[PDB]
Formats: C-alpha cells, structure tokens, sequence
C-alpha cells in the first residue's frame, strides 16, 4: 500500500527527508492513476497510458530530493501530464507560492481538472496542509511567452532535446534549481550568475523524448504564456490566517478542526466557504 | 429580521425619478447584504417581494396610459413611460446584486413591463400608428417619429439573448404588410379599369418607388431585417401581378408599331415578376419570323435573278430589328438570343447563294461597282459578311464566291486589284479555312509567272511581231474548267506562231505543257467596208469567220462552208454567226444573211452570209471612217446555264460537307451512338451546312455503305471509326 | 503604237507541271492535248491544287471527302476552288 | 481626483480614484445617486482595507516573489466580513 | 517600486507616496496641495520633530523599507492626533487567550 511503498522508500533513503514524507503520505497512489486500473501506481513500471505518462514511483521521489521545496519559492512544471507532482509540490510550498504547468493535449488537462475536484472533495491530507493548487495552460513545452518573468524551480517532465537546452537556463531566475531528464539522464542545474551556469548528474533513467513543435506562420512560438500572476483578495488572505490560529491551538493541545471551525458566531454561508472550503 | 420599512419607500421612489439623497442611496448598499446574511430566506423573498411592488408601480402606470383617448397621446404616454422605465432600469440592479446585461432585477421589469402594460394594451399601440401611415399614403404629412418610437420599443421588449426577434417581428411588422397589401390591392381598381396599360405601369412603378421609400425610412434595417423584401414583394403581389395578364396584352401593339420607349416600362415591370417575362420574349420573336418570313419565302423564289433587290431587303430587315432590340430592351441578352433565334429561322428559308452574286457585282466590272469607290465596296462587302455570320448554310457562298472570283481573275475582268485582294482580308475576317483564303496570291503569282514566262518568248522569237504577242501561261485549274474544248482555224499570222511557241515552252521550259483554249481566246482585227475602215475585236471563233471573210468580204458562204472553214460546231457557229448578224442593241450589223430568222436555231445549212458593206463605227447616228468596236460581251462569260450547273454543285456540297461533318465526329469520336453523332453534328454543321435529318440519315447511311464508317457488329445503332 | 495586228490577243493557254515536255507518265497522248488519264485508267477536266499539281475532278465533284487526291500525280490535292 | 473614505466612527481616509476603484461595489457607488460614509464598518478596519488596496496596485506587476501581508487576530474577523461587502 | 506613507492629523490621515531622493518640502508641497492648507503654523514634523519648514534632505528618516505597501512609514503632521477606535474584540472562547 502507499505507507508500505513509502517506507521502501525511505529504507532505500528515496524518501530520507520529512517535508517529502508528509507529502507522500498525503496523496495515495492510484488515485491520480486511471480509473480502470487503480493498481498499479504502487509499482516502479511504465506509468505511460494513452497520454499519461506519471512517474509517482521512486522516480518521483528521486525528483523530489534534487528539487528542495522550501516554502514560499516557484515551481513551473513543464509537461504536467496528470498533475501528480504538481498536487504533491503545492502541498510544501505553501500559500504564496507560484505554482503553474503547461501541457499539450486539452483532453488530459479535463482529467487532471476533474482529478483536483476529486481530490479536494475526497481527500483526508487536505486540512493537515495549507496546499497549493496549481493552474494548468495548453500548449507546447518549448513555445513559453517570450516575455516572462522568470522561476525559482524548473522541472522537465520528459525527455529534454538537446539543442533546446539553453532555451530552458534563460528561464531560470539568478540563483534557481532546474531538474530534467536530458537525454533520459536525470540531472541538476543551477544559474550561478546572470550568464553562468553549473550542472551535476543524478540517475540514469528513463523517459520519453519529448514531441517538438511543426506549426508555421501562426503565433505559436514561444508564445503559449503562464497565467498570470496576481495578488489575490481578502476573503482568501483572512481564511488563511483564521485556519493557522487554530490549527496553532490544536497542535498545543495536542500536547478535529472541523467542530472548532462551525462554533464561530459567522453566517452559515460564511461557515461552510471562509472556512470550510465547502468541506 | 425587517428592513422592509425602508426598503419599500426608497424602491418606489427610484421608479418614479423622484429626488434620492444620497445617504438613502448609500444605505440601501449596507441593508440588503445584511438581510442575505443573516437569514435563511432572504434570497427566495427579497425579490418576490420586489415583483409585487413593481406590478403595483406598472398598474397604475397602466391607468395613466389608458387615461388619454387621443392616439396620439397613447402614443406619446406609452413612449416616454418606457423612456424613464429604461434609464431606470440600469439604476436599481447595483444592489440586489448576487441574489440569484444578466441581472436578476432587470429581467424581472422587462418581463412583468411586457406581461402587465404591453399585452394589454399594445391591441391598440400597433394600430393606431398604421392608421397615421395610412394617413400619409392619402397625403397626410404625420408626424413620422409617432410610429419610429413604437418601433424602437418592441426591439427592446425581447430581453432574450439567443432568440430577440420576438415582439418585435410578431407585432409589428405583419401590421405594416397587412396594410400595405390592404391599400394596395384596394386601390388597384381605380386604375385597373380606369386607363391603359402604359398609364397603369406607370403609376404602378412610381407607387412601387414611394413604398420602397418608405420601407427605408420606417422598416428596421438593422441587420437580417429582411424587412424590405418582404413589403416590396407584396407591394409587387398587389399592383404589379394583379394586372400581368392585362399589362401583356398591348405588348404586341408596342413591339408592331416600334414603339421602343414605351417597352421600356413594359420590360421593367415585367422583369420583376418571374413568369411576365416569357410573354414578351415570345412575342418580339413570332413578329420577327412572320415579319421576314411573310415576305421573304415568296421573294426567295420570285427574285429568280435579282439578288441585290434580295440582299437588300434582308439587310434592311437585319438593321431594323437590331436598332429594335438595341433600343427596346437594352441590350438584354435574352432578347439578343431572341433576336438571333428570329433571324436564324428566317434567313435558314434554303441557301442564300444569292450573297455571292452581290460580291460579284460589287467585285467586277459592272454598273454597281462602276458608281462606286473601293472604300464604299468594303463597306457594302461587310453588310454581306454580316449576313453570313447568321445563316447556318454558310458554305454555300464559297461555291459562287470562288467561281466569281476564278472567272473574274482569269477573264481580266475584275473592277479593280486592290478591292480583290482586299477579299484575302474579308475571308480571314468571315472565318474560312486559309486554303481558300491564299487562292488568290497564288493566282497572282501564277500571272507573274505568265508574264515573266511572255516576256522570255518575246525577247527570243521575233507571223505575229513578238512587241504584239500576249501569251497567258497560267495552272491548269485556271482554264481547263469544263470537257467542250472546241478548237476553231486560226490567221495566217497565229498559226505560224503556235508551232514556234509550243517548241519554246517544251524545250527552253521542259515540263511546262501549254495547252491552247480557242473559246476563250479573242483578238482585234482591222476590216474594210465600202462606207469605211474599222477595227473589230471579237473571239477566236468571230475572228476566223472573219479572216475567210477577208479575202472575200462581197462573196457569199453558206453556213455549212463556213462551218467547214473553222470546223466549229453547230451550237458554237451558231451563236457567232448570230452575234455577227444580230448582235443585240447593235447599230450596224457585221454579217447579212438572206432568211428571217428568229432565234439561232432557225439557221439552217444552206443560209447564205456575207460582210456587210456599211457595217462600221457609229458615233452621234453618223458614221465613222475609222474606230474600234468590241463584239464580245458575254460571248466568254456564260448564262443562265451557270446558275444551273452551281445550283447542282450547290446540292451535293449539301451532301458532301454534311458527311464531312460526320467524318469530322469519328474521327475525335472513336465509338459513338446514332444519337450522340446527331447530336454533335447539330453544332458541327453550323460551319459548313446544317440539312435536317431527312437527308443526313441518307448521308450517313450512304458513308456507312461505301465502307467509310464501320458499325458495330452487335449493335447497329453504333458506329465506329478506324485509323 | 499597235494598230493594225493582234495587239490585244488574248492567247488563253495552260501550262500542266511535269518532269518534261516530251513524255507523259499519265496519258498515252500528246502533250499538248487533253489528258487520257480519265479514259484510259478509267472527261479530262483539269483542276489545280496549292501543291502545284494537276488532277482530274470527274468524282471528286462530290467524292473528295474520302478521295482528296490527284490521280494525275503522287501528292495528295490541297483544296482551292469548289465551284466552276 | 481624490474620493475621501469616512466611516462610521467620523474617521477621514484620503485615496485617489484609479487606486480606489477596484473593487464592484465602490464602482457602483459613484455609479449611481466624492466622499463615501460606509456605515456600518469601523475607522481601524477601514485603515488596513486601504493600505491592502495600494498594495495590491502596487503589486499588480509583480514579477514572481510573493510578500506576506500580516493581519492580526483581534481583527480579523472583521475584515473578513466587511471585505466580501466591497469586492 | 515607490514608498508608501502615512501622514495624520485630526480626525483626517493622508496615504502618499515619494522617492528616497526627495526633500521634505516637496511633501509639504504635496499635503498642501491635496488638503489646499497653506501654513498657518503648521509644518512637518517626524514622530514630533520639527523638521524646521522643511527643504532639506540630510534628515531622511523614511528609509524605504519602512515605508512599504504592506506598511506604512509614519509622519507626525499645536497638535493634537485622534487615534483610531481600538478593536472592541476578545479572543472569543475559539482562541484560548
């Protein structure tokens, strides 16, 4: 099962540290993974189906080590597939992330809509964390907006094409982390300056090389585009701060937030959403 | 958990524009949000609430409207109330909001406005306001907004996004057709029977305008509208087809007389309704065919000789009818394709060989051309070009056209060269293959070459002086034309000549064989009477009767030892001895003869000649003692008997070219149907001659006979071609 | 100046292309006569054509669709005149 | 171009239209029959709703950090419920 | 980005923004033109310091850190500053204080 799997894991040191721990705990496998088979999540194999091609196995716990996660940082994942590691970085990074991917067929992104609901609404893990929900645009892997920002954490999820490869270290804020599987080989790249850069390998792995764009005269180059960022209103602002004061209670007392969370002199509107988040 | 103590009193004043202060409107922000709040129940009775004090608001704005008994009071009322209830309506959704452009509160005063004082009432909005149009149709200059407002009212009513041509369409418009048809179609009559047709049309285009004027100006043209089609086509419905039958009927009057400007309405009217336009078409091509045809089947055999007076009339009937359908109906291709059916089913009835003579009048030496410039003849050559453009049987003028041209540069006889060649340029002009058209440079280089092949035997043998001799060496095709190669006895200076020429031309010019025509050679020989001297220049047979009578002009032949002296035939001495005795229109005669005759044929062998002694050159009734007098005249032409012999070619061309037509179908058509070779060959004889069936079934037969065409074995209504 | 002789004779004559003027490769005639090739390889109607060739025309009159040829010689007739 | 806040405790607030106008309900007064009386939210609440408005102006552009914005307990219930009244 | 501030007086406070190289009279020139209020005896003081009439600018104390969006550098403006109403609420059972 996921603890089982998880503490594999952690005997084979894929896990080691306790932020990814609780992050793997928090999702079960499977449940990401099509609805006809539900099973084999829990084994290192292909995870490649239709157009899914997740990797929740040791692969990705080996992604998540080279990748630190702090809170607050910016994680852009490129080929997103089904969300997985997108639900499961959101779960570290805390409220005032930066959290976007970007993938190629729309039909995939109405699963990976539907899988989010799901987990919201079904999951355990939810109130234990402040999560991070991660957007999603359509769109190619090597047609980004020209213009963009930049990101703290980059990850490529497929195999990445060599005489692209500087097209990606233009992204990466001074000072970053990038994780891709170039050539199928896992490694770590960091921007030490404004025009340097240094790598180290991980693991040699396997993966499916991307597909590179054939569009012409149109816009599609470079153009795709990550959603915007935007500073977000009151009411999220204020149910962030509510739900810390008393999960801070709970944990002293420790020493369910749901019944905490209905006695609070507040409209039953305002119960179930500034708090509840509709349960 | 009750506000609605202010609530109600603030609402109604919104409504009614009366003066809001601004506290109020900021505070009715604050009440309603706390009411959604606190409460279970708010958001199923706030509104609920609020429909009931609009219905209240729009019932006693029902009173006030129906309060006026002047329609155009109703309308003003219904106008400005609608007014202040849109710029209201913009003004009460900002708070309510979140309850449920899109708003709630909008929706529900657009639906209870229509559901409580529209229905109600509105049997009365649309009529009224049609009455006003009607008004106007009588000369009654309303006021145009009082209908222009209710207009833009109904498009608004529909507050539906995805269907809002709703009240709009279904309440107003069918008003407007309703009338419009109803006034049209009731004051028909006062003209229907009241004045003619062309008055009618008139009348009929002119209200046609006016309402169109007014579909613009009062109808909504927004966008898929359509409205303008609708009221024109009904306006059509009542004034224009109601009459059809009645407007077609001077139609034949019109195109008779040429009264073009008058079809102008005819054809105008006419054109908009899709089933009065076959009627006039119809009409202008039966008055074309019975107008040529009435005429022309009798002239085509009556004329006989006269093809001018035949060439003539059919350009005149050509040139009238044109102008006709130029100016009648502007061009209109449809009455074009009339025209030609018209003039194609008259000039068809048989051959219009007739053309080709006029080219020979205006091509030779004849009176016609003599009173004309070359300038002139081009422009009479074009009115028979533009003839040959129409009539089907087009090849049936090259037959004549070649044989006057043959006669008229072999004869040198022909008006001028430069009208000649300029043939080259109106054969190209026609159409005809090139094969026909260089026949002509090939003759005159032929004559060159005659000339050049005189001069080489003069500057050689110098019987007659070489200065006189005029040798025509020229293709076989140019003389050689028919089997009656009569040879006649010739003077002593040309028989000791012939010899010496025939030697030149064989050795210093091997492979050129001469051969000599007697018939058509002629000459100039000087005789003397007892009155006095002159020069006679007359054909070889002439010219031999005469060389006998040379030596001897006061003895007497007899007509059998005449023969016997030029060994001519009995038609040929005949004729020369006639034209010698008897030559027509003639002052004096160069033979006597004892018995009276009436025709050649009366001479008999026994008759005696002899040269008349006062025969001379007659000049103001005086005679001459010295002059030249030309004998020959159509002696070398020929008669009659020519339109007989190219009548007969002309019958088996109309055999020939048609087959060659079918040839010309196999041989792109590998294996065809009986139908599809008629078929083709309904485009393909267009060019060459165009028979019906009753023959071309014969040809084809006979070309499947003579093992030209191959039928399929299986299949006898299939033929095949080979190679 | 002509006066008295033939000034204006109109010596009407044709001349028929050939190799020579002392045999006849079509007729058993004179040269300076009409054509045999109508009787004897069977009157003698000479027409020309844009070949320059003579040939006889006693059924190409209505037979020249499917016999466009002159007998007279080995080429083929080029149509000039239809009419007499 | 300046539209004064009050609120219920007679308190004075001075902010300029561009900043001021993002959220429906100011829009839709003013849109309609400056100053605003916003009766029924306090002076001390009305402050931090105005200091989050010219920050989130101000970091309308922002490029990809993200600032906290500290809200204390005692009045944080408050906001809450006078801040869904203006969006 | 610019620096936010906040200036009181009364019952009436002034959100306004400058740069770090700036002098203080271009601030009383700003509060005088958005309140029209020329100086009757009123200047711009520094948590009460006089600041003279301004034009000077060795004594910027407005560093900008402290005078950012999420909070704001303070401007002392005879004064007398109404304070705001202190938050009537108590840790309300739901947070044991």
């Amino acid at each position: 099962d996921n603890d089982d799997l998880i503490d594999n894991l952690k005997e084979a040191q894929y896990i080691r540290t306790e932020r990814v721990e609780q992050a793997f705990r928090a999702i079960d496998r499977g449940d990401y993974y099509l609805e006809g088979y539900r099973d084999n999540a829990y084994k290192d194999l292909a995870w490649k189906h239709g157009n899914i091609h997740l990797s929740a196995p040791c692969i990705y716990s080996e992604v998540m080590e080279a990748l630190k996660l702090q809170p607050g940082l910016s994680f852009l994942n490129l080929g997103s597939g089904t969300g997985y590691l997108s639900t499961m970085v959101g779960l570290i990074l805390g409220p005032f992330g930066i959290n976007h991917g970007i993938e190629l067929h729309s039909d995939v992104v109405e699963y990976a809509k539907e899988k989010l609901e799901s987990f919201i609404k079904n999951s355990d893990s939810f109130d234990k964390f402040e999560f991070c929900e991660p957007a999603f645009v359509v769109g190619n892997c090597l047609q980004i907006a020209s213009d963009s920002h930049q990101y703290d954490r980059i990850y490529c999820g497929a195999g990445v094409q060599k005489d692209h490869e500087n097209y990606m270290k233009i992204l990466l804020k001074v000072g970053g982390i990038l994780v891709m599987p170039i050539e199928d080989q896992l490694t770590q790249i960091m921007r030490t300056g404004q025009n340097t850069w240094e790598s180290k390998n991980i693991l040699a792995v396997s993966f499916a090389p991307l597909v590179q764009p054939s569009k012409n005269d149109n816009g599609k180059p470079d153009s795709v585009g990550l959603p915007p960022c935007a500073v977000r209103n009151l009411q999220d602002l204020a149910r962030i701060y509510i739900r810390r004061t008393l999960r801070n209670f709970i944990n002293d007392e420790m020493q369910q937030n749901l019944l905490r969370e209905k006695i609070m002199k507040l409209p039953l509107p305002e119960s179930l959403k500034a708090y509840l988040t509709y349960f | 958990e009750d506000k609605w103590d202010f609530m109600r009193p603030i609402v109604l004043k919104l409504l009614r524009q009366e003066s809001v202060t601004k506290q109020q409107w900021f505070d009715l922000f604050s009440d309603v949000h706390a009411v959604c709040l606190w409460d279970d129940k708010g958001p199923a009775k706030i509104h609920q609430a609020l429909k009931e004090d609009i219905l209240e608001f729009i019932k006693q704005a029902q009173a006030r409207v129906l309060s006026h008994q002047d329609d155009t009071a109703l309308l003003k009322a219904y106008i400005v109330e609608w007014r202040k209830f849109f710029t209201q309506c913009d003004i009460l959704p900002k708070p309510f909001c979140q309850l449920e452009e899109d708003s709630i509160v909008r929706k529900l005063m657009l639906d209870t406005w229509n559901e409580s004082i529209f229905s109600n009432i509105k049997n009365r909005l649309q009529d009224s306001a049609m009455k006003l149009v009607h008004a106007e149709r009588l000369g009654e200059a309303f006021d145009s907004q009082l209908v222009i407002g209710v207009r833009e009212s109904y498009v608004n009513l529909c507050s539906n996004p995805e269907d809002k041509l709703q009240i709009y369409r279904d309440n107003f418009e069918k008003a407007y057709l309703d009338s419009t048809e109803r006034f049209y179609r009731t004051q028909a009559p006062s003209y229907l029977q009241q004045n003619g047709v062309q008055n009618y049309m008139k009348y009929a285009d002119a209200k046609l305008k006016e309402e169109e004027k007014r579909a613009l100006r009062y109808l909504e043209t927004r966008r898929e509208c359509n409205s303008v089609e609708a009221l024109m086509e009904c306006c059509v419905n009542a004034l224009v087809t109601s009459f059809k039958e009645t407007i077609l009927a001077e139609c034949q009057g019109m195109i008779k007389r040429n009264e073009t400007e008058k079809l102008h309405l005819m054809f105008s009217l006419m054109d908009k309704v899709p089933n009065g336009i076959e009627p006039m078409l119809k009409d202008l091509e039966e008055h074309i065919i019975s107008a040529g045809l009435a005429d022309m089947v009798a002239a085509a055999e009556t004329i006989t000789t006269d093809s001018e007076k035949y060439v003539e009339q059919l350009l005149t009937l050509f040139n009238r009818f044109s102008k006709l359908v130029k100016e009648a109906f502007q061009d209109d291709p449809r009455f074009l394709t009339a025209r030609d059916k018209a003039y194609k089913a008259v000039v068809n009835d048989k051959c219009p060989e007739l053309l080709a003579n006029y080219c020979d009048m205006l091509l030779r030496k004849t009176p016609l051309s003599k009173k004309l410039t070359s300038e002139e003849i081009e422009a009479k050559l074009k009115e028979v070009l533009l003839v040959l453009k129409y009539v089907q049987n087009k090849d049936v003028f090259m037959r004549y056209h070649k044989a006057h041209l043959t006669r008229r540069l072999i004869l040198d006889i022909s008006a001028d060269s430069e009208i000649e060649e300029n043939m080259v340029e109106w054969l190209r002009e026609v159409g005809m293959p090139a094969d026909y058209v260089n026949k002509l440079a090939r003759m005159f280089q032929d004559i060159k070459v005659s000339e050049d092949l005189n001069q080489a035997f003069k500057e050689m043998h110098k019987a007659l002086p070489a200065d006189s001799v005029n040798i025509k060496i020229l293709n076989a095709g140019a003389w050689s034309r028919s089997s009656e190669k009569v040879f006649v006895s010739l003077p002593t200076e040309l028989e000791d000549l012939i010899p010496e020429v025939e030697e030149f031309y064989k050795k210093n010019h091997y492979g050129r064989k001469l051969h000599w025509h007697h018939l058509m050679s002629n000459g100039i020989i000087t005789f003397k009477n007892e009155v006095g001297q002159y020069d006679l220049e007359v054909t070889t047979f002439q010219l031999a009767v005469l060389f006998a009578w040379n030596q001897r002009p006061r003895e007497k032949i007899s007509f059998e030892n005449v023969k016997l002296a030029t060994e001519l035939p009995d038609a040929e001495l005949r004729r020369t001895l006639w034209s010698l005795v008897a030559f027509p229109k003639l002052k004096r005669q160069v033979l006597l003869y004892e018995p009276q005759v009436n025709s050649p044929k009366d001479f008999t062998e026994g008759t005696l000649f002899s040269v008349n002694q006062e025969f001379s050159l007659i000049k103001n009734a005086k005679v001459q003692k010295r002059g030249k007098i030309n004998l020959i005249g159509r002696l070398q032409l020929t008669t009659e008997r020519m339109r007989e012999e190219e009548n007969e070619g002309i019958v088996q061309l109309r055999i020939l070219r048609t087959q060659e037509a079918i040839i010309q179908i196999m041989k792109m058509r590998k294996k065809i149907s009986n139908a599809q070779l008629q078929t083709e060959l309904v485009e393909i004889l267009k060019n060459m001659f165009l028979p019906q069936k009753k023959m071309i079934k014969e040809q084809i037969e006979w070309l499947i006979e003579h093992k030209y065409i191959l039928r399929d074995e299986s299949d006898i209504n299939t033929f095949i071609y080979m190679a | 100046d002509k006066m008295f002789s033939l000034k204006k004779w109109n010596a009407v004559a044709m001349w028929s292309w050939d190799v020579e003027c002392d045999t006849c490769a079509i007729c058993r005639v004179q040269v300076m006569d009409a054509c045999l090739r109508c009787q004897a390889e069977n009157d003698c109607v000479v027409v020309w054509g844009e070949c320059n060739h003579s040939f006889h025309n006693c059924c190409m009159s209505l037979w020249v669709k499917q016999n466009n040829r002159c007998p007279l010689c080995q080429q083929d007739w080029v149509v000039q005149r239809i009419g007499k | 171009m300046y539209v004064k806040l009050i609120s219920s405790d007679g308190h004075e607030f001075i902010v300029k239209r561009e900043h001021a106008l993002t959220s429906g309900t100011i829009k839709a007064m003013l849109s309609g029959p400056n100053e605003v009386n916003f009766r029924e939210i306090p002076s001390h609440v009305l402050s931090k709703v105005c200091m989050y408005f010219t920050y989130k102006v101000r970091y309308t552009n922002s490029s990809t950090e993200i600032p906290e914005f500290p809200i204390a307990p005692e009045i944080a219930l408050e906001l809450l419920m006078a801040a869904n009244f203006l969006d | 980005m610019d620096v936010f501030l906040m200036i009181r007086r009364h019952k009436t406070t002034i959100f306004t923004d400058a740069k770090e190289s700036s002098t203080v009279f271009e601030l009383k020139r700003i509060v005088e033109g958005i309140l029209k209020r020329p100086p009757d005896e009123q200047r711009l003081y520094k948590d009460d310091q006089l600041l003279d009439d301004g034009k000077t600018l060795g004594e910027c104390g407005f560093t900008s850190q402290t005078a950012r969006p999420q909070a704001p550098a303070t401007v002392g403006l005879a004064l007398c500053i109404e304070p705001f109403s202190s938050p009537p609420e108590l840790p309300d059972v739901m947070k044991p204080q």
